[PDB]
RNA sequence: UUUCAAUGGCCCGUCUUGAAACACGGACCAAGGAGUCUAGCAUCUAUGCGAGUGUUUGGGUGAUGAAAACCCAUCCGCGAAA
RNA sequence: GUAGAGAUUCUGACGUGCAAAUCGAUCUUCAAAUUUGGGUAUAGGGGCGAAAGACUAAUCGAACCAUCUAGUAGCUGGUUCC
RNA sequence: UCUAGUGGGCCAUUUUUGGUAAGCAGAACUGGCGAUGCGGGAUGAACCGAACGUGAGGUUAAGGUGCCGGAAUGUACGCUCA
RNA sequence: UCUGCCCAGUGCUCUGAAUGUCAAAGUGAAGAAAUUCAACCAAGCGCGGGUAAACGGCGGGAGUAACUAUGACUCUCUUAAG
RNA sequence: CGAAACCACAGCCUGGGGAACGGGCCAGGCAAAAUCAGCGGGGAAAGAAGACCCUGUUGAGCUUGACUCUAGUUUGACAUU
RNA sequence: UGACAUUGUCAGGUGGGGAGUUUGGCUGGGGCGGCACAUCUGUUAAAAGAUAACGCAGGUGUCCUAAGGGGGACUCAUCGAGAACAGAAAUCUCGAGUAGAAUAAAAGGGUAAAAGUCCCCUUGAUUUUGAUUUUCAGUGUGAAUACAAACCAUGAAAGUGUGGCCUAUCGAUCCUUUGUUCCCUCGAAAUUUGAGGACAGAGGUGCCAGAAAAGUUACCACAGGGAUAACUGGCUUGUGGCAG
RNA sequence: CGCGGGGUGGAGCAGCCUGGUAGCUCGUCGGGCUCAUAACCCGAAGGUCGUCGGUUCAAAUCCGGCCCCCGCAACC
RNA sequence: AAUUUUCUUU
């Protein structure tokens, strides 16, 4: 037969398109401010993932 | 057609076999509903 | 075919070569040791990859089998082996 | 040699029971173009020797001029026994 | 409905053609799942596929190149002087 | 003793079998073609005669003697008008 | 707007409660050793389930309702099912 | 100015026989140079070692509870320990 | 998280996801059907022998410790006439009775103080060697015939018996297994296990001189075949029609 | 082939291991009663426990062989 | 628990 279109999806043509993206929204690294009491930080902008 | 999908041929577009396939099986053959508890409509569980 | 446990028939043995008593069995095939040279070269040829080596036997025509015969001399302890013809039913006595 | 006259004469090769075939190949010409060599075997024939037979695995004349011819020892192959 | 992008019918022209797919008329779509240049990535039992076994350099129900390879053929053809 | 080719057959008389029958299929005997040229049946593998080196002369076979065409528009007795 | 009935079959899943299996290794019974029995590993199944907006399956015979025509209602027949 | 396809040799018909529809064979009808433009009856016209069917102890694509295997996957034993 | 898990080796299960390969022959084309594929009887078979068709009628892969062997006694199937019976020739009788019965199973042949029925005794349905017949290439297999060397059975004995009255009833190499011998070998010398040999059987190939083997291609390919089908003609007229 | 399981009235099922007496349901048959129709009633039978052999004071049972069916595993 | 039916008239 022929390696079928789930056994194709193993990358290549089927990436994720991340050029538009503002970047991975990890939380913060857990250091000794969160930790041990906390750490005040200021929004300043809210914007559309692609 | 049959070289493409396990899904493909036939005089009637039908599968020929079941869509339940176990969840052990082979790249290339699992395809349709992988280790299936349980098939259609339920009408009332938990 | 019904045969007697016992026939009185030619002996060919060393010590009695004249007509003695004999007892009447049914020879049955052996236990196939797994010693014998042609069973350790079959293993020896089915080991490692390539599959079946040697033909397997898929037909049975041929239903019925020979009947063979040990005669076991009373004293003087000789063996001797007969044929009879293909039959479906056997029995002693 | 050409031509005429009388009579006879179907296009070659091939497969085939059967080809002129409405069976296949062939427009023409020149050159090329297909049972060879080797390891064995079998029969027959010729030659040499003969209960023996086989010098060339090897060594020498060797240097001349020597892929040749010539000479030389022990094994060994086949045969002499099944 | 123009440009652009396609190709329904005439089963028109041509069909040793202008052309190994073209020409004319007619027709579909034409502000988006639109068309397209350049760069780049996916390579042969692999790629890619709005899925026709379609496309992958005029080659696709497994591309091209060289080698194994002078592959095998119980089959076809041929096989040269009297 | 060694070895080649062959291992698709076919036609006619007679004896037949299966079939409505067949230029059909399958058997037996013999003679042939295949591999058989020549004379005759206008033409033809099998039918008739006859089996073939190159020629001369003679005589025939089967078949013919109105012309084509070599040979009596011969002889005798009858029948027939389509 | 509906998507009806069906888990017997084949697929899926599940607890392995079947303990009903049984390959390597390990334990012991013999032998002087090479060499047999018990036990064990999961299974998947035998069960349960799911139930079709998953693979698939879903007729006919009869009494008939004022007859017997009828062909609504009814009941058994394969059942997974009218 | 200037080809190509095709080409055993060639080319008027009837009947017969024949590999069962002949241009050639047999018997007849016949038969006079060299040419032009059309034409589509015939040459069983041309292309292409029938794509239909059968045979081959020839393949390939595909399918499956065909035979033999295999990537993977599951479980156990041994080592890491 | 943690001596688990991961990884390495081995083993069991699963695994068209993938690989390789097979998927008979005859055949009035092939396919379906069937076995005419190994065999037997009558006929086709044309009075020596041989002789085909998917010609006709049918059989066989079994069965029998007796349905084998020997000996002895009797004669069968039917028909007529009888007895009580009560249709029943149930049974028991006398005559006629060339086999019109039986002989395991198809058919043909053979058989009457038997080859049939009954009774008695037995295991010649035993070991071994060569010769011969049929199918034949005078190879094999199967089957069979007449002898020989032993041991037997049965009869008083002459004799008969090496399975079934005769014609069918079955199987190579390799491998496995059994029996056999004061049997041979394991090649440095020994003992015991184990193994390998020679001889005689069995385990089977029914496609029966004996491969281990499922389909599709309406996407298809190659070498060929008019040995072979559809078409193409030709031949034939079983049907229909038409004419006496 | 190796192992394991089952066969019981006309049908479907227990009993076997806990040898001492073969039972249940469906079904058939017998009714007089619900004044009279349906409907109903209780009981009765119906089994070589597939075949053969062995055992014991005694076998469907326990054991072994055979016939049929089923499941697993293996198959020069 | 369980209890269906009583033709058209005199
Ligand atoms: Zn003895």
């Amino acid at each position: 037969g022929r390696v079928i279109r789930a056994q194709r999806k193993s990358g290549g043509i089927f990436q994720a398109h991340t050029r538009l993206r503002k970047g991975a929204a990890q939380l913060r690294t857990l250091d000794f401010a969160e930790r041990h009491g906390y750490i005040r930080g200021v929004v300043q902008k809210i914007i559309h993932d692609p | 057609n049959p070289v493409d999908h396990p899904h493909g041929g036939g005089n009637h577009q039908h599968v020929g076999h079941s869509t339940t396939v176990p969840r052990q099986s082979a790249p290339g053959q699992k395809v349709g509903l992988i280790a299936a508890r349980r098939t259609g409509l339920l009408r009332g569980a938990a | 075919v019904n045969i007697p446990k016992t026939r009185k028939t030619y002996c060919p043995g060393k010590n009695c070569r004249k007509h003695t008593v004999h007892r009447v069995t049914q020879y049955k095939k052996g236990p196939d040791s797994k010693l014998a040279q042609g069973k350790r070269r079959y293993d020896r040829k089915q080991s490692g990859f390539g599959g079946q080596t040697k033909p397997v036997f898929h037909k049975k025509a041929k239903v019925t089998k020979k009947v063979v015969l040990r005669l076991e001399c009373v004293s003087c302890k000789y063996k001797n082996q007969l044929v009879l013809k293909r039959c479906k039913h056997f029995e002693l006595g």
